[PDB]
């Protein structure tokens, strides 16, 4: 598995691949581990389980109800709950989100993290599509959509978990 | 028992409350109803039932203002309930004997005023009645003049026919998915009957709950009200959801509201004889703070505006007795003054604001 | 108490519930059985109890109703209890509790009708002595009794005398006893979601439940303030989706004490169209009276009512099916316009037709995430 956001000149997008593997085996190779959350106003992304991520999802639109969309804010109190409900923390995934303001990565740790220029890379091809998205973020023009569509075919053609099937969902704000 | 059209209902409300005109528009159709009922014959009366509401929205927005400025419009008895307080415990019949006991002393006083004022004459009989009321029994003749036996028996139809509920917070007792689930659907169970058209005993009498209107409320953030049982859906047929208050809005809840907050410290540094005078701009900042607070730490909509205005008046309030017969105007210099160092400091605003 | 057979009651039920006609023949045996009892001799009166009945079916699909209507048919006491207010806590013995303070109040108000025609004659040949004191009706007493009922402390005297009168018309020992008379042979009791309390720790509690409320249709007496009540000869009607649980799975004692089983069906978008209009006093009709009040003509079309039970029955199938209760929550969304509007429109006839239906509620009815909220 492996997802990609990039964000540059008032556009941000989430691309995942489709791949499911089960052993040494492929089970699924057109899973969409890419949605939209909040009234269309967020993209987020999930590297695990579909049903986990589903749970977290939802969860994760009330905290923002409470808290008025804030995406940093409900990021912290969707961690401080996922370690801490033992029904939560039975959960593994790797949740990736973002909207117009910022960019973060949600783990089960508890942990919230925004990176370096809001480049955000997980799964088991994770780190191989941050190399790329890396070259090309710094060495070229080329819009967050080219970016990160690139990024995540060149860690397919590595990663043996991750396929080329690709969903996207772009955020204009400007 | 007013004859008050669906609009003459919200052109009252909007004396008090701010937008929201969709909840203003819901609640007058429900005591429309039941000026409707009346005028049907003796077999649709019994088989029509109150058009029983749900509000939605965030805390703060006027959901009970709405039900308390309706049950004050109507006259009708009102009482509020927090639908938690049933998970431990008290029994939910409670509800019907406060509401009662509520509208007991509401008739009574209400009948007191009939008996208050009640409570050819000598040239000699009236000089010393002039100077009696000039300055120098109320008991005896308003007990003479009440019937007891009246005051009971109509605060119950008080009840039964204009009697006015509101649930606070109902969303809290939906099923969150399984402990809390069966005591939170285990209260809804309870509350059934109430609005099934049950009866229940009190001491004051015999209520009947068919034709009480109800009024639940909440967020609905976490749950949502199809995760109320079915038996609870289908007795809320009106749904409304209220909208989250602007900027715009707590200038206009600061001053357009009748007796609004700012009218009610100019009217209390009036009795130590200053005189208070807010500027545009200075309510303009006031709404500005309160929302800056809101969005800061924890948002409590329109109730944040008390406690900043509060704390800007701190002073003056204290010093009024001193400061009388000045003229102070609150001006925008003035509220950024004894504000803006407070609302600056997040943590400072958790204590003071 | 009343005569009637089972076809006339399944007939008037007609009148109110659409369908489910085995649970109407079902009642309507009970119900039958109470008049054959009476009928019989000492010792077959206290052998013979009565059939209670255990209906089975998914929520809203009128169980209540059909319990609803028949006591309303007979007359008798009725009370909702749901069961799983005993798993916390209350007694199971409130139960006849509130059955009999339900009958006191039914049979005073139903006395008070009787009384508020004797007493309005007494009352009018007392205030005729003040006016005209003795020494055929004399000519200036009915000189004055017109006055008196072309209207008028006097005014206030009119009403006190209702209650000395009525007071001295009723028999409270004849009436606070009519009330146990009436809960002991007439009345019923309407135990909702009865499948819940059905079988290691919520098993004791919910089967404790169930051995709590055995002694109610075994047999026994309570003590209420009213008076000393007995429980054999009560009608019972039990009611549970039973999808979780099954009725064998209630305690033995239990179930030989329901020997009148029914299923009731899940109701068709046809059966919707005909709750709009067929019951007398439908939800239609009250909506229409509603606005006749304020001088509005309402008028469905046929599509449109068509249009309103697809309507409903698209919300229970896209998120969560609530039976025949949506066709309310559906109607007064619609409505809310005309409802608030109906004072302005005095005078004019509306025609809510298909077009109007799908303007008010295909785009509330499109959006699920919506529908969950409003509908
Ligand atoms: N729309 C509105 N117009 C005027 N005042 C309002 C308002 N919403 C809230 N307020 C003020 C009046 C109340 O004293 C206070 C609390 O409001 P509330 O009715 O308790 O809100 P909620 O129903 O969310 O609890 O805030
Ligand atoms: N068969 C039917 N005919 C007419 N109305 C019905 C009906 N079934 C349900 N309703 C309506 C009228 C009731 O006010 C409302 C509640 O139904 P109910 O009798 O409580 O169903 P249940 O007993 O299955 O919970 O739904």
């Amino acid at each position: 598995t492996t997802i990609v956001s990039v964000r540059r000149n008032g556009h941000v997008v989430i691309a995942g691949d489709g791949q499911a593997t089960l052993g040494n085996t492929v089970m699924k190779g057109n899973v969409k581990k890419v949605r939209r959350l909040y009234n269309d106003k967020v993209i987020a992304g999930f590297a695990g389980g579909t049903a986990d991520a589903f749970t977290l999802f939802e969860l994760f639109e009330r905290k923002l109800e409470m808290h008025q969309g804030h995406l940093v804010k409900a990021a912290v109190e969707l961690a401080k709950d996922w370690r801490t409900d033992r029904m939560l923390r039975k959960l593994e995934a790797l949740l990736a989100v973002a909207d117009e303001t910022a960019s973060l990565i949600i783990t089960g740790n508890g942990d919230v993290v925004q990176p370096e220029n809001d480049l955000i890379a997980i799964g088991s091809g994770g780190p191989y599509a941050q190399a790329a998205a890396r070259a090309l973020l710094e060495n070229t023009e080329l819009s967050a959509r080219e970016i990160a569509e690139k990024a995540l075919d060149i860690a397919g053609d590595i990663c043996i978990y991750t396929n080329h099937f690709h969903t996207i969902e772009e955020l204009s704000y400007k | 028992m007013s004859e008050m059209t669906p609009r003459e209902i919200v052109s009252e409300l909007d004396k008090h409350i701010i937008g929201q005109d969709n909840a203003k528009r819901s609640v007058a159709i429900a005591l429309r109803n039941r000026w409707r009922r009346m005028q049907l014959n003796e077999e649709l009366r019994h088989e029509v039932t109150p058009k029983n509401i749900l509000m939605i929205g965030p805390t703060g927005v006027g959901k009970t203002e709405i039900a308390r400025r309706l049950a004050k419009l109507a006259n009708a008895p009102f009482i509020k309930v927090e639908a938690t307080k049933f998970t431990e415990g008290k029994e939910v019949d409670s509800i019907i004997r406060d509401l009662t006991d509520a509208a007991v002393k509401m008739v009574r006083v209400q009948a007191i005023e009939k008996n208050r004022y009640r409570a050819e004459p000598s040239a000699a009989r009236q000089a010393f009645r002039k100077k009696l009321r000039e300055g120098q029994l109320i008991e005896e003749e308003a007990a003479k003049l009440v019937n007891p036996e009246e005051l009971k028996q109509d605060a119950i139809d008080a009840v039964e026919q204009h009697g006015i509920v509101f649930i606070d917070e109902i969303d809290k007792i939906c099923k969150r998915g399984s402990g809390p689930d069966v005591s939170r659907e285990g209260v809804q169970r309870d509350l059934l009957p109430l609005v099934e058209g049950c009866t229940v005993s009190t001491k004051h009498g015999m209520v009947k709950t068919d034709h009480i209107l109800f009024i639940a409320s909440g967020a609905f953030q976490i749950a949502k009200p199809s995760d109320l049982i079915p038996e609870l859906q289908g007795r809320l047929p009106i749904r409304v959801e209220l909208q989250a208050l602007t900027t715009s809005d707590f200038e206009r809840i600061l001053t357009e509201p009748n007796a609004s907050i700012t009218v009610q410290y100019k009217a209390l540094m009036a009795t130590e004889g200053v005189n208070i005078e807010f500027t545009d701009s200075g309510i303009k900042r006031i709404a500005e703070a309160a929302w800056q607070v809101n969005e800061s730490t924890e948002n409590i909509g329109a109730r944040r505006l008390h406690t900043v205005l509060e704390r800007l008046m701190e002073e003056i309030s204290y010093d009024a007795s001193d400061l009388s017969g000045q003229n102070i105007t609150i001006d925008a210099d003035y509220v950024s003054k004894h504000l803006d160092a407070l609302v600056a400091d997040e943590d400072l605003s958790r204590f003071i604001l």
